[PDB]
């Protein structure tokens, strides 16, 4: 099997500048007919892959002029003349020379922007859920940057770790921010033994934790 | 207008069998070579199988891990290609996409939207949908509302706000799985001059169970 290598798992870049992504093949992709069988694909979050460049340097129809490709033998490069915020996604190279056809692991393009503090919202269980015997407390930490953030849950001051469900969105294609959802799963019974519920976030935009809480007894 | 459309995915029992279909249009299907590629966490994109055109004797090629279990075929009179999968294992779980090489040297020029295959002995279960309204009072300029979707299986569920009318400040997070099955949340941020004066509704559809639920977000 031909091994396709994309060293960088991701590359940070600021909108407006040019950047390149590289790919290497364990074997020459030059065919007898004289064509070099290496293609580049883009996969935006939640969508199917899409062809950008076929056979090293041919732009597919509909692909923006800012993309170009180069290389030969076993080293290839994908360049952006000017990067745009909407270029967020994962870029894959693929050899189409021998079976089985193989893909590189991909390189995610990350757009750098100004720091953005998360907007934190906490939500007590809906009464509909309580009548059902459940008590999920939800916390949304939205539109922040950079991507790393830490969330802590406190119940009456003491930290809880089990029963916490965390989910993250990909970088937004328009404002380049990230968002996170954190859910504390409790039973109606557990929920009622306590009163203070706290969603605490630690992000680089603040020295002290961002704190949001409410009290069941209200 | 070029398009490839897959169908036939869903929940399937381990050791069971399933057939995926791909319908083409907008290009000379009979000249094209058609392939299936799947995607899963860990392996990323993985080539699965290929069937050539008639001039090339309809020859098939398969990746090692599916040889003997999967069978690819095509029907040019219907501009379709099929992927028959037998003895399904948990490792076959993933998104399957149909793609084609329309002409020599073109690469995988066209791709379908993909269809999710989940191999599991668990059973289909509909979701419960809970509206999430703010505790305190707004103001202040913007208000964030939410929708909690839990207890369903398998994926996916589609969530929209006001039947699609509200799309801008929406974040629908990836589902999380544990003992209560899948739990997914979605939030929407709107001006405080929009809610609660105007009606904000969460619309949830779970194809697998044919469940549809519309829950209004009311001030608590
Ligand atoms: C190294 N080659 C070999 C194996 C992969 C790649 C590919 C290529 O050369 O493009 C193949 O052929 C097609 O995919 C093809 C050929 C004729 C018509 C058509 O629609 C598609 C021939």
């Amino acid at each position: 099997d031909i091994v396709m290598t994309q060293a960088a798992p991701s590359v940070p870049v600021t909108p407006g500048e040019s950047v390149s992504i590289s790919c290497r093949s364990s074997k020459s992709l030059l065919h007898s007919n004289g064509y070099t069988y290496l293609h580049w694909f883009l996969q935006r979050p939640g969508q199917s892959p899409q062809l950008l460049i076929y056979r090293v340097s041919n732009l597919a129809s509909g692909v923006p002029d800012r993309f170009s490709g180069s290389g030969s033998g076993t080293a290839f490069t994908l360049r952006f003349s000017r990067v745009e915020a909407e270029d967020v996604g994962v870029y894959y190279c693929m050899q189409h020379l021998e079976y089985p056809f193989t893909f590189g692991s991909g390189t995610k393009l990350e757009i750098k922007r100004a720091d953005a503090a998360p907007t934190v919202s906490i939500f007590p269980p809906s009464s509909e859920q309580l009548t059902s015997g459940g008590a999920s407390v939800v916390c949304f930490l939205n539109n922040f940057y950079p991507q790393d953030i830490t969330v802590s849950w406190k119940i009456d001051g003491a930290e809880r770790s089990s029963g916490v469900l965390n989910s993250w969105t990909d970088q937004d294609s328009s404002d380049s921010t990230y968002s996170m959802s954190s859910t504390l799963t409790l039973t109606k019974d557990e929920y009622e033994r306590h009163s203070s519920y706290t969603c605490e976030a630690t992000h680089k935009t603040s020295t002290s934790p961002i704190t949001k809480s409410f009290n069941r007894g209200e | 207008e070029v398009t490839l459309q897959e169908s036939g995915g869903g929940l399937v029992q381990p050791g069971g069998s399933m057939k995926l279909s791909c319908a083409a249009s907008g290009f000379t299907f009979s000249d094209a070579w058609v392939d299936w590629v799947r995607q899963s966490p860990g392996k990323g994109l993985e080539w699965v199988a290929e069937i050539r055109n008639k001039a090339n004797n309809h020859a098939t090629k398969y990746t090692e891990s599916v040889k003997g279990r999967f069978t690819i075929s095509r029907d040019d009179s219907k501009s379709s290609v099929y992927l028959q999968m037998n003895s399904l294992r948990a490792e076959d779980t993933g998104i399957y996409y149909c793609t084609s090489v329309p002409q020599l040297g073109r690469g995988f020029a066209y791709w379908g939207q993909g269809t999710l295959v989940t191999v599991s002995a668990a059973s289909t279960t509909p979701p419960s949908v809970y509206p999430l309204a703010p505790g305190s009072g707004g103001a202040g300029s913007m208000v964030t509302l939410g929708c909690l979707v839990k207890g369903y299986f398998p994926e996916p569920v589609t969530v929209t706000w006001n039947s699609g009318a509200l799309s801008s400040g929406v974040h629908t997070f990836p589902a999380v799985l544990q003992s209560d099955l899948y739990t997914l949340s979605s939030s929407v941020t709107v001006p405080s001059s929009t809610w609660p004066s105007q009606t904000v509704t969460c619309n949830v559809a779970h194809p697998a169970s044919s469940t549809q639920v519309d829950k209004k977000i009311v001030p608590k």
